């Protein structure tokens, strides 16, 4: 797990804030980590340290090395899982959605279709007039993020891959060295 | 329970009284016979008396001796102020627990040093704010991961199982 520790170095620099990261730095040495020792060494608040530990426990990290005195471990098997669900949500939105193109009169907040204001479309003004009041409609009833989100979601984790390449490679080496 | 002499709290009590009477108005250096005397706790036993004098007022990290008498003076030594590059490169205890029990005031209020300390490797984290002030330094957040909150928010399963296999199935 030498190349896994090297990955641990890259994830704690790409994901967590310092309060987590300082604690995670201690987790570096997987020889012996007591709750009393880690508390005294970090000088973090006991309630707060318990929160971070509970948070790390949620990540599956510690393997409760009970004596009671506890040694903390690391069990992040969801690393190759988070990516699958994150990439899913990225592609889901980037793809495409139906666009609700319709008119709406700002004065009476009445709702029209592109069809509704088409019969209304007033040829003397080259625009669309509401029904019972000649106040001009709204250009679009609703706008769906689609091609603008397309650009920034095609540059989402794909643009955070190059800075992730260091760890991508070193983990592939953990995943390969230890066979 | 290690070594105990007479009644517990003689130290955490002698120092406190000495502090108290000095604040109250009695402002002059004292002796171990003298606190005992003035509280007539003189009969604490020579052994305890001695152990208090030689050790209790030796293990105190901030007690001040010119010579015979013992004073307050929280600043007991010259703080190294800046150039703590030795403690920054001491990569054997993750920064050695930087604390404000001697930082601030000295010849400088931490902030001025910190800004240069901010300019330099030195890193400051007031997560507990006034209660705990600490310094540890190196490898600042390499990447931010746009929408890291969202990726963490999306995965909030915790205990639920049967997810690792769904990973490979989506990559197949």
């Amino acid at each position: 797990p030498a190349a896994l520790k090297r990955l641990a170095k890259y994830v704690i620099r790409g994901f967590y804030g310092i309060e987590h990261a300082l604690a995670l730095d201690i987790l570096i040495r997987n020889s012996c980590v007591k709750e009393e020792d880690m508390l005294e060494l970090l000088k973090f608040d006991r309630k707060q340290l318990r929160s971070v530990l509970n948070n790390l426990k949620g990540d599956k990290f510690i393997k409760c090395r009970m004596r009671y005195f506890i040694n903390y471990r690391t069990l992040v098997n969801v690393v190759k899982y988070k990516l699958d669900h994150m990439r899913r949500r990225i592609e889901t939105d980037e793809r495409d959605s139906t666009n609700r193109a319709s008119f709406k009169c700002p004065v009476c907040s009445s709702t029209f279709t592109d069809l509704e204001a088409n019969q209304l479309f007033d040829p003397m003004t080259g625009t669309f007039r509401c029904t019972f009041c000649h106040t001009e409609v709204e250009e679009d009833e609703s706008a769906m993020p689609k091609k603008d989100a397309r650009t920034l979601l095609a540059r989402f984790n794909e643009q955070i891959e190059p800075i992730y390449a260091l760890l991508r490679e070193t983990e592939d080496v953990n995943l390969a060295y230890e066979i | 329970s290690g070594s105990s002499g007479y009644k517990f709290g003689v130290l955490a009590k002698i120092v406190n009284y000495m502090k108290t009477r000095h604040q109250r108005g009695d402002t002059h250096p004292l002796t171990l016979d003298e606190i005992l005397d003035e509280t007539q706790h003189l009969d604490i036993g020579l052994k305890q008396k001695q152990w208090l004098m030689t050790e209790a007022l030796v293990n105190n990290p901030k007690i001040e001796v010119i010579d015979g008498k013992y004073a307050f003076k929280p600043k007991y030594n010259v703080r190294d102020k800046k150039a703590l590059l030795r403690l920054l490169d001491q990569h054997d205890q993750r920064g050695l627990g930087g604390i404000l029990l001697e930082d601030i005031e000295e010849a400088l209020p931490n902030s001025q040093k910190a800004v240069k300390a901010l300019g330099d490797q030195i890193l400051f984290v007031n997560r507990p704010d006034k209660k705990k002030i600490l310094f540890f330094n190196d490898k600042s957040c390499q990447f931010s991961v746009d929408e890291e909150f969202q990726k963490l928010w999306r995965s909030v399963t915790v205990d639920s199982m049967d997810e690792e296999k769904i990973e490979e199935y989506l990559k197949r």
